[PDB]
C-alpha cells in the first residue's frame, strides 16, 4: 500500500520484503534465504570479511562476462544461492558450477561500443519477455537494443555516448552519467511496442 | 431551561406541525413532550442516553413496531420517523381515553401492565395517592398545555391548605443550581513555519550546455579545432 | 513586518532554546521527517512526488546556514552535498546510487573500497585527476559509485568519471611547483557570458589575478596561492591565510 512509510519507519522488514521480492520474481523459494542466513549468522565478523573477499576473489577471477561484472543486487541474490549451495552440502565447488549455471542460462548481458569490459548492464531474461513464451526474451532485447542506439542519438552531448542498463523492480533503466537522461521500461511497454511494430510489419507486407 | 421557552424563536420544529396533523394530536401537547424528554439537545446524554428528540428506551423502540434494529444500533435516531411514531402513540393513546383526555393519554410516561394500569385505574376514580411520583410531575408538568377534565383537580393536590395548590418541583426548586466552570475554549497551537530562501535550480551539464548552445558536443569541437 | 523579519525573529528564538525547549521540539518533527525522506529514498532508490520536509529544511537553511549545521549537523553535510551536484548538473540519483552501494558493505569492506578508489586515482595520468582536491573526490566518488552500482563494469565506471572531471573542470598550474597543480576549478564557474566558451576568459582574468597578487605580497612562502573552489566563490589564498582574495562570475 506505502512503501516509502514502510521504509521509513521499519528499514529491516523494508529491506528484507525487498529481497523477498527479488527472489520471488527470479522463482526462488524462501527457504534458499533461510539457508544463507543460517549459514552466516553461525560466523563471527571476522570470519565475514574473509567470506566476502573470497566471494568477490572467485567472481572477479571468472570468465564469463555475467559473473566477472556482476551488478551488487544481482550479486547479491548469487551470493545468497551460493551460501545455500555451500550450506546443504559441503562443496563450494558445487556452488561455484551452480550459482554460476543458474546464472548463464536465465540473465543476459548487454555491452556497448569501445567499452572498457563491455559490460553496460546485466538483465533478467524473463523481464525482456513480449510474450508468455520464454522464447520471446529475444524479442524484448531488440527492443531494448534499438532504444539504447536511439536515446544516445537523441542526446549525443553524453559522456561517452554511453548508457547504463538497470534493471529495479519490474521496470528497466537507462541512464547516462548524470542522470539527466533516464528512460524506464516495463513489460507492458515492452509489449505495446512489440505489437506495433508486428502491425506496422504485417500490414506492410500484406499491402506491398 | 425555564418555563419551556413557549415563544423562543422554534428551533427545528419544522416537523411537529406536520405529525400533529397527520396524526391528529396538538402540536403544543407534541412540543412540550419532546422539550421534556430531551429539550431539544442533540447529544441527550443518560444511563442509556438516546440522543433523538423523543428520549426512548430499547423496550419501547422495539415494540413501536419499527425497523429499530438498523443503523447504529437504533434506527430511531432520524428525527422525522422517531417524531411521527410518537406522535400516532400519543394519538392513539388520547383517542382511546374517552375523548379529548390529554393528561391520562400520559400513561406514554408509565406504558399499560404491571406499573401502569393500576396508576390508570386511579387517575380514573380521581385518586391520585396511588400514581407514583415521578408520573404525577410528568402531568404536573404539563399542566400549562393540555385540555383535561382533571386537570383542576390535579392542580389542588398536596396544598398545603385544602383551598391551597400544590407546587410543581419545577416551580419550587426554580431557580437553583450551579454554573459550569468549563467551557468548550479550546487552547490553540501555532506552527513553526519560517519560509526561507527558495533554492536554486539545477543548472545544466557543461557538457549539455555547450551542445545546445553550439549545435556540436565537446568532443567534435575539440577534434575540429585541433585539426590546423 | 516583512517575512524576512519575522523569520529571523523565529530563528533567534530557536537559536535561544535549550536543548528539549519547546521551539527546538516544533521543529524537530521536521529534521524527524526529512532523515526519514531521506532513508526511505535510499532504501527504496527513487525519491518521493513529494518531499516536503526537506524542501522546508533547505529553506531554512538558505535563510539562516550556521544556525542549521550547529543544530543539525547531518541534514547540513546532505545539504551542501546536494548543492555541489546541483551546480554540477546533477540529478539526485546519482546520490541515492552511490548511498545504496556503500549502505550494503561492511566497514572493513568500505575501506578497501577507499583504498582501492584512492590508488586508481593516484595511479592515473591527467593532471586533474591525481592531484584533485578532496571536495572534487567527494563527488567524483558519488559518480564513479553510481556508473559502478548500475552496471558491474569498475573499468566503465573509471571512464565515465574520468571522461565527465575531464570536460568540465581546469586545472590551474604554478610556476616552479613539485606536481606543478594548485588548484582545480569547475568550467561554468569561470563563466562571464551565458555562453559556455566564455569559460576561458575568465579564466584568463583569474590568471592574471594570482600573478598580481603575488607581486603584491611577495614574502608568502614560495611565491605560492592556492585555487579553491567553494560554492559559488573561488579563492586565492596563501600558506598562513593572510592573504585571502574571493572572486565570483
Amino acid at each position: 500500500a506505502d512503501p516509502q512509510l514502510i521504509a521509513a519507519l521499519y528499514p529491516d522488514q523494508a529491506e528484507l520484503f525487498l529481497t523477498m521480492d527479488m527472489m520471488d520474481k527470479q522463482g526462488i523459494d524462501p527457504q534458499v534465504i533461510l539457508d544463507a542466513d543460517r549459514l552466516t549468522v553461525k560466523r563471527s565478523k571476522e570470519q565475514r570479511f574473509e567470506d566476502d573477499k573470497a566471494f568477490e576473489s572467485a567472481l572477479n577471477a571468472s570468465k564469463a562476462p555475467e559473473i566477472a561484472r556482476m551488478p551488487a543486487s544481482l550479486r547479491e541474490s548469487a551470493r545468497k544461492i551460493y551460501d545455500s549451495v555451500k550450506y546443504r552440502s559441503g562443496n563450494e565447488s558445487m556452488a561455484m558450477e551452480q550459482m554460476t549455471k543458474f546464472l548463464k542460462e536465465s540473465t543476459y548481458t548487454f555491452t556497448g561500443d569501445d567499452v572498457d569490459g563491455d559490460t553496460v548492464g546485466v538483465i533478467p531474461k524473463n523481464m525482456m519477455q513480449v510474450n508468455s513464451d520464454p522464447k520471446s526474451w529475444e524479442q524484448g532485447r531488440d527492443i531494448l537494443e534499438e532504444a539504447r542506439k536511439g536515446i544516445i542519438a537523441s542526446n549525443p552531448w553524453i559522456t561517452n555516448k554511453q548508457l547504463t542498463m538497470y534493471s529495479q523492480g519490474d521496470s528497466i533503466y537507462l541512464m547516462d552519467t548524470t542522470g539527466q537522461v533516464r528512460v524506464r521500461y516495463d513489460k507492458e511497454l515492452l509489449s505495446k511496442v512489440w505489437s506495433e511494430n508486428q502491425k506496422k510489419l504485417e500490414e506492410k507486407a500484406r499491402e506491398k | 431551561m425555564d418555563k419551556y421557552d413557549k415563544n423562543v424563536p422554534s428551533d427545528y420544529d419544522g416537523l411537529f406541525q406536520k405529525a400533529a396533523d397527520a396524526n391528529g394530536v396538538s402540536y403544543d401537547l407534541l412540543r412540550k413532550v419532546a422539550w421534556t424528554e430531551s429539550r431539544f439537545v442533540p447529544t441527550a446524554k443518560s444511563k442509556t442516553g438516546p440522543l433523538g428528540m423523543m428520549q426512548f428506551t430499547k423496550a419501547t423502540a422495539k415494540a413501536l413496531g419499527l425497523r429499530v434494529t438498523d443503523g447504529p444500533d437504533d434506527d430511531r435516531l432520524n428525527p422525522e420517523l422517531a417524531i411521527n411514531a410518537a406522535a400516532k402513540q400519543l394519538a392513539g393513546l388520547v383517542g382511546k381515553f374517552d375523548g379529548d383526555e390529554l393528561k391520562a393519554a400520559l400513561a406514554y410516561n408509565q406504558g399499560e401492565g404491571r406499573l401502569g394500569n393500576p396508576q390508570l385505574e386511579a387517575y380514573s376514580k380521581g385518586d391520585f395517592a396511588s400514581i407514583s411520583e415521578e408520573g404525577r410531575n410528568y402531568m404536573r408538568n404539563l399542566l400549562d398545555v393540555a385540555k383535561s377534565p382533571m386537570a383542576g383537580q390535579l392542580e389542588t393536590f398536596g396544598g398545603i391548605t385544602p383551598k391551597g395548590k400544590g407546587i410543581p418541583a419545577e416551580v419550587g426548586l426554580a431557580g437553583i443550581g450551579h454554573k459550569q466552570k468549563v467551557t468548550q475554549e479550546l487552547p490553540e497551537s501555532t506552527s513553526f513555519d519560517v519560509k526561507g530562501i527558495e533554492q536554486e535550480a539545477t543548472a545544466k551539464p557543461f557538457a549539455k550546455d555547450f551542445w545546445e548552445t553550439h549545435g556540436e558536443t565537446l568532443d567534435e569541437y575539440n577534434s575540429r579545432s585541433t585539426f590546423f | 513586518i516583512p517575512d524576512g523579519a519575522k523569520d529571523a525573529m523565529k530563528l533567534k528564538y530557536l537559536q535561544a532554546d535549550s536543548k528539549d525547549g519547546a521551539f527546538r521540539t516544533a521543529i524537530g518533527t521536521m529534521v524527524t521527517d526529512a532523515g526519514q525522506e531521506w532513508s526511505a529514498a535510499v532504501i527504496n532508490g527513487k525519491l518521493p512526488e513529494r518531499t516536503p520536509a526537506m524542501d522546508a529544511l533547505r529553506r531554512i537553511r538558505n535563510a539562516d546556514p550556521q544556525l542549521i549545521a550547529a543544530l543539525y549537523p547531518d541534514q547540513a553535510e546532505l545539504f551542501l552535498t546536494m548543492d555541489m551536484m546541483d551546480k554540477q548538473g546533477i540529478d539526485p540519483q546519482v546520490i541515492l546510487d552511490a548511498d545504496r552501494l556503500t549502505v550494503k558493505r561492511s566497514k572493513e569492506q568500505r575501506f578497501e573500497d577507499d583504498k582501492a578508489f584512492e590508488s586508481a586515482l593516484n595511479a592515473s595520468k591527467a593532471p586533474e585527476i591525481a592531484r584533485m582536491p578532496a571536495s572534487l573526490r567527494e563527488s567524483a566518488r558519488k559518480i564513479y559509485d553510481s556508473v559502478k552500482y548500475r552496471s558491474g563494469n569498475e573499468s566503465m565506471a573509471m571512464e565515465q568519471m574520468t571522461k565527465f572531471l575531464k570536460e568540465s573542470t581546469y586545472t590551474f598550474t604554478g610556476d616552479d611547483v613539485d606536481g606543478d597543480t594548485v588548484g582545480v576549478i569547475p568550467k561554468n564557474m569561470m563563466q562571464v557570458n551565458s555562453d559556455p566558451k566564455s569559460w576561458e576568459q575568465g579564466r584568463d582574468i583569474l590568471e592574471e589575478a594570482r600573478k598580481g597578487i603575488i607581486a603584491s605580497n611577495p614574502w608568502i612562502t614560495n611565491k605560492q596561492l592556492t585555487m579553491y573552489s567553494q560554492g559559488d566563490s573561488i579563492y586565492l589564498m596563501d600558506t598562513t591565510g593572510q592573504v585571502r582574495v574571493r572572486y565570483d562570475k
